[PDB]
RNA sequence: UGCGAAUACCGGAGAAUGUUAUCACGGGAGACACACGGCGGGUGCUAACGUCCGUCGUGAAGAGGGAAACAACCCAGACCGC
RNA sequence: GCUGCGGCAGCGACGCUUAUGCGUUGUUGGGUAGGGGAGCGUUCUGUAAGCCUGCGAAGGUGUGCUGUGAGGCAUGCUGGA
């Protein structure tokens, strides 16, 4: 789970098909813009994607 | 049916070719300068005033670097010590105090150096 | 004594000074409603009392003159590529004045 | 109001005197090139016109590090073509050091005008104190 | 090929998010010389800032910071002013 | 790049007000070919023997204010309708 809560990570455009996982996804725009969505399982799949990459911190 | 473009076409040469400071040869005295330097200054300008906003932080900070290490700890630990407090965090540019009130900046190195854990 | 602050960027440096700084919000006109700045005050720093903080007890700040809050400035500004040219723009605020009494 | 202080035209110039008899030789070229500049000073803002006043003595007892003593290229090439390049070890070079080595700080400053108004104005020399063909006056 | 991934692709539900991003029909187009870098390959000598496909990213049509200086590499994408 | 502060414009909302509109707010605003949308200015026609003018028109040159820009105005001087 952990996606309660999180901040992107850090980087513009150069990924490829993430980019949907997430800012056109998750729903974030420019770095250190944070969404907070629920606490269930089912949103664990986008953060795993970009594991090391994003950063949800606490 | 008169396009008799003699009526604006004074007009905007006259409006570029007012380059006051004349720049240098044909820069002033030939049409050719427009488009080709008011351009340019107008290119120059537009990265400078916000590229500066640096340059001189780079000297504030350039000289707090070279203010503040003279009585101990430098600009490195300096901002450092600075850093821990509830309010005590009043940024640099008035940093300059070092100019004016060394009192003050002396007094305000060891608002870190003391500070500094 | 001296001054400082914030609010728009560090612009306090100055003593009471009288300098240009941000707008209010509904309108500016002059007169004034007497705003108080806040304890940014290096302690106001000015005396055998210059303190490293600026906090020296609380409440210190002193009062907006409102000096008077218009004009403007006017800077071209104007970029452009290899076959275009933005070249045609304009963006500027008008600083209040303020003129501040003492600290 | 606008914060700089602004440029006196070198206001004050602060008069030193270093040893060089040391042991630093190359390492000593920043703190005496800092020095030229802005380093101990805090005000005067740097980038216009500015500086220091200090001065080298004997200089003549460095060796480096490594083999340095026997290396560093040097060669003051000159506009013959001809094929000249003048190539002289350190070691070479040390036994008259001229526009050179104690010199070391030329390639360190700005370089090309107003850097160039510190250069070798700040004297060498190579014999420490014995007859100061420099101003005798307030040092440190 | 008597075995067989990753994985891409196909369809089914589900929560959330994205100023229907999706599809259809209709007006106007331009556009079919692309170059480089990574990965998978034909070629060529696992030669070439070589050449031909695939795929992803950048340039083209992106300014800024970075690798001295280097369109394509890295970072980061420029409404204006401080 | 992000944040802070001010300002501009499009859209969704919010506060209301409510043709409407404005303040708050979220967000969008690099850009060749090219598509779409708004405008400035010039010569000529209507409104015009109305209005401006020899107590000085057009034009030339300076200046000041003004608009996002194309440009707008006010006026010094020249100028002679």
């Amino acid at each position: 789970a952990k996606t309660i809560k999180i901040t992107q990570t850090r980087s513009a455009i150069g990924r490829l098909p993430k980019h949907k996982a997430t800012l056109l996804g998750l729903g974030l725009r420019r770095i250190g813009h944070t969404v907070e969505r629920e606490d269930t399982p089912a949103i664990r799949g986008m953060i795993n994607a970009v594991s090391f990459m994003v950063k949800v911190e606490e | 049916a008169r396009v008799k473009r003699g009526v604006i076409a004074r007009a905007r040469h006259k409006k570029i070719l007012k380059q006051a400071k004349g720049y240098y040869g044909a820069r002033s005295r030939v049409y050719r300068v427009a488009f080709q330097a008011v351009i340019k200054a107008g290119q120059y300008a537009y990265r400078d005033r916000r590229q500066r906003k640096r340059q001189f932080r780079q000297l504030w900070i350039a000289r707090i670097n070279a203010a503040a290490r003279q009585n101990g700890i430098s600009y490195s630990k300096f901002i450092n010590g600075l850093k821990k407090a509830s309010v005590e965090i009043d940024r640099k540019i008035l940093a300059d105090i070092a100019v004016f009130d060394k009192v003050a900046f002396t007094a305000l190195v060891e608002k870190a150096k003391a500070a500094l854990a | 004594m001296y001054a400082v602050f914030q609010s728009g960027g560090k612009q306090h440096r100055v003593s009471e000074g009288q300098t240009v700084r941000l707008e209010k919000l509904d309108i500016a006109t002059g007169e004034t409603v007497e705003f108080a700045e806040v304890l940014m005050i290096a302690n106001g720093e000015e005396v055998k009392i210059g303190v490293p903080f600026v906090d020296g007890g609380v409440i210190k700040a002193e009062v907006v003159a409102h000096g008077r809050g218009e004009k403007v400035k006017i800077v071209k500004f104007r970029r452009r590529k290899h076959y275009r040219k933005q070249q045609g723009h304009r963006q500027w605020f008008t600083d209040v004045k303020i003129t501040g009494i003492s600290a | 109001m606008k914060t700089f202080t602004a440029k006196p035209e070198t206001v004050k110039r602060d008069w030193y005197v270093v040893d060089a008899t040391g042991k630093t030789l190359g390492r000593l070229a920043t703190e005496l090139a800092r020095r030229l500049r802005g380093k101990h000073k805090a005000e005067y803002t740097p980038h216009v016109d500015t500086g220091d006043y200090i001065i080298v003595l004997n200089a003549d007892k460095v060796a480096v590090t490594g083999n340095k003593r026997t290396d560093k290229v040097y060669y003051h090439h000159t506009g013959h073509i001809g094929g000249i390049k003048q190539a002289t070890f350190e070691e070479m070079i040390a036994r008259r050091p001229e526009r050179v080595i104690e010199i070391a700080v030329k390639g360190m400053l700005p370089k090309g005008p107003l850097g160039r108004a510190m250069f070798r104005k700040l004297k060498v020399y190579a014999g420490n104190e014995h007859n100061h063909a420099a101003q005798q006056p307030q040092v440190l």
